[PDB]
């Protein structure tokens, strides 16, 4: 069958400002089939209270999902997004870059 | 504008991992407003946007029955597809459906849509005339013979001309101040050195709705369409969107670069620069 | 909690085979099994199934109400919460009941049909099961009337998902997970809304001797197959549809030399879909 | 409002 690997973006809802409450987002898209594992990480550790959007897809039939959690950024704390999918041999980890 | 309503169905088998599952989501333009998920302990159609929440119990009950029936239908379609393609019952497969209507400024029908896919490939689609089918392969040609024999296209046409348009108009009214009031992007440009001789200029657009937008970089008024990094438009999580466009420029020449932003919430296109 | 499943079917005959799988944390490994009675006594002396549990050949001992717990290292107990319950029903343990459809096995789309299961044996429960992989049987309590035990299963509003081959089973008081032998199969076919074909006789419906009569089913809809049915008696017969020059799809059913006529109808159907037929043609009385 | 038209393949 046609397998499609996920695209991944990790970013905040609002411009980051240390010590101010915000939302951390991981947008996965362009993947097929639909099963996928996404975790948000804080200093390497899985954040627990993470929610995601309802599964939907684009005109080319590929799926997309948004994963998100409330968070307050700091200089030292490092955030990332970890994604596994059938198309991936090992999970991909994309760090949150405040400028991306 | 000029608006659209779409429903998206995903029906998936997963032998040994779960019962077949059916998820449906409904959109008006770029805004999701309803969902149904068969995995829930007690599945119901549910609101996913505030402007549909005050819709009455008759609405939720009717939509819940319709979704339960559709889920049943698509579980059976997964079995049928297994037979059509001579596939084993151990594998996991996916049927996807998208359908709905586009209307103009006057609220009248512009175009109807109803397309189905199997395992991520086109399976069968209703034609623009809303009275005939295009089948992508022989299995789908079986489906086509059935649907022609059952006059399915007439029923779908009746839906798309009638209920689809009427309800899209109603939703556009319910949610007017979000759905029909474009939110312009908040914009800014950032600067990041890369080397002692090059740097990146990044043009940001945030908090805009709808999702449609154009970000371009120009160098003395000429588009850098060949040297622009354009990230996919992404949801902010609050029913607005984000995008940026980046260009690598030689150091000290930043001032010769301009970012041009086009969006319906903007009266006139914006032109920004870095400092 | 894990997902427990039986493959290919939780309803399984003695001598057959069934596999219990415990899916937990993207894995089929390391689980224990429990029966509903002893819901904290792991069966087989606390055996840890490293893979899916294959019951083969199936015996009456395998019948029962199962849950599984997957391995969970760092936790108050080394195991998960209980999975969803799976009832393994083992058939072939009593004389078979009888199954019939009222008013008949051909059910118009959207309408209801009653599948009545009955026996001279005093079954405490009846189970109706549509044949197929991963199907859940329906249960009813056995009513008693003049020495026969029976139950009426209501099926409908009719749709393709409810069409197929059905069997019913009985069970007795103290072995609820052990089922009888299956009733003779009943094919429940949904008819319509696919347009009815036309049925004609050539050279005509009046035949004596010695004379050959052929019944033609025809339609402008692209049926792949036609089914010829006589009211009562003679079994269903079927033939591939052939497209003619005038773009009709037609099949010719030659009769005789025996056939003593009767009232005939025909149905269209499509490839890979044996349990959904067209609306019935107009009846045609054949006279010998 | 979702489509009331669901037919089998
Ligand atoms: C006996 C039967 O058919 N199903 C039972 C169900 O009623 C019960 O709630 C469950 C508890 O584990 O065990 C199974
Ligand atoms: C359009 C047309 O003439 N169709 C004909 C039909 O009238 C006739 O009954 C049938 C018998 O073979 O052949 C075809
Ligand atoms: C069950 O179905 C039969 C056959 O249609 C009908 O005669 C009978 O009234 C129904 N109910 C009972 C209790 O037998």
């Amino acid at each position: 069958m046609i397998q499609r690997t996920p695209k991944i973006q990790v970013y905040s809802r609002h411009p980051a400002e240390n010590g101010k409450s915000n939302f951390l987002n991981c947008y996965v898209s362009g993947f097929h089939p639909s099963d996928i594992e996404v975790d948000l990480l804080k200093n390497g550790e899985r954040i627990e209270k993470v929610e995601h959007s309802d599964l939907s897809f684009s005109k080319d039939w590929s799926f997309y999902l948004l994963y998100y959690t409330e968070f307050t950024p700091t200089e030292k704390d490092e955030y990332a997004c970890r994604v596994n999918h059938v198309t991936l041999s090992q999970p991909k980890i994309v760090k949150w870059d405040r400028d991306m | 504008g000029s608006h659209s309503m779409r429903y998206f169905y995903t029906a998936m088998s997963r032998p040994g991992r779960g019962e077949p599952r059916f998820i449906a989501v409904g959109y008006v333009d770029d805004t999701q407003f309803v969902r149904f998920d068969s995995d829930a302990a007690s599945p119901r159609m549910a609101p996913r946007a505030p402007w549909i929440e005050q819709e009455g119990p008759e609405y939720w009950d009717g939509e819940t029955r319709n979704m339960k029936a559709s889920a049943q239908t698509y579980r059976e379609n997964l079995r049928i597809a297994l037979r059509y393609y001579n596939q084993s019952e151990a594998g996991s497969h996916i049927i996807q459906v998208m359908y709905g209507c586009d209307v103009g400024p006057d609220g009248r029908l512009l175009r109807g849509h109803n397309q189905y896919a199997y395992d991520g490939k086109d399976y069968i689609a209703l034609n623009e005339d809303l009275s005939s089918w295009t089948a992508a392969d022989t299995a789908a040609q079986i489906t086509q013979r059935k649907w022609e024999a059952a006059r399915v296209a007439e029923q779908l046409r009746a839906y798309l001309e009638g209920l689809c348009v009427e309800w899209l108009r109603r939703y556009l009214e319910n949610g007017k101040e979000t759905l029909q009031r474009a939110d312009p992007p908040k914009t800014h440009v950032t600067h990041h050195p890369i080397s002692d001789h090059e740097a990146t200029l990044r043009c940001w657009a945030l908090g805009f709705y709808p999702a449609e937008i154009t970000l371009t970089w120009q160098r003395d008024g000429e588009d850098q369409t060949q040297d622009t990094e354009l990230v996919e438009t992404r949801p902010a999580g609050d029913r607005t969107f984000q995008k940026w466009a980046a260009v690598v420029v030689p150091s000290g020449e930043e001032q010769r670069y301009t970012c041009h932003v086009q969006h319906e919430g903007l009266p006139k296109p914006l032109t920004l620069r870095w400092e | 909690k894990p997902f427990l499943s039986a493959w290919p079917s939780a309803v399984v005959p003695r001598g057959g085979h069934v596999t219990l799988r415990c899916h937990y944390r993207h894995r089929f490994n390391n689980f224990m099994l429990y029966k509903e009675d002893r819901i904290h006594i792991p069966i087989f002396h606390g055996r840890i199934f490293q893979e899916s549990f294959n019951m083969s050949p199936v015996t009456t001992a395998h019948a029962g109400n199962y849950t599984c717990r997957g391995s969970h290292p760092h936790s108050p107990t080394g195991w998960s919460a209980p999975s969803n319950p799976v009832v393994i029903m083992v058939t072939g343990n009593h004389r078979k009941p009888s199954l019939l459809a009222h008013p008949g096995p051909l059910v118009k789309s959207g309408e209801r049909v009653i599948l009545q299961c009955w026996s001279d044996i005093m079954f405490e429960h009846f189970f109706l099961h549509k044949e197929g992989i991963s199907k859940d049987p329906s249960r009813l309590v056995g009513q008693i009337h003049d020495g026969v035990s029976k139950a009426n299963f209501s099926i409908g509003p009719m749709m393709l998902a409810l069409a197929g081959t059905y069997r019913c089973y009985g069970s007795v008081t103290h072995t609820p997970y052990q089922l009888s032998a299956p009733s003779d199969p009943l094919d429940i076919v949904v008819t319509g809304p696919y347009e009815k074909p036309s049925l004609s006789a050539q050279p005509g419906p009046k035949v004596q001797a010695g004379e050959s009569v052929t019944l033609s089913c025809s339609s402008r809809s692209s049926y792949d197959m036609y089914h010829l049915s006589r009211e009562g008696g003679a079994h269903e017969r079927r033939l591939p549809a052939v497209r003619k020059v005038n773009r009709t799809f037609q099949a010719d059913f030659p009769l005789g030399p025996a056939t003593h006529g009767g009232t005939y109808r025909c149905f269209g159907s499509f490839r890979h879909s044996p349990y959904e037929w067209s609306d019935p043609s107009d009846p045609l009385l054949v006279s010998v | 409002l979702s489509s009331p038209v669901t037919k089998s393949f």
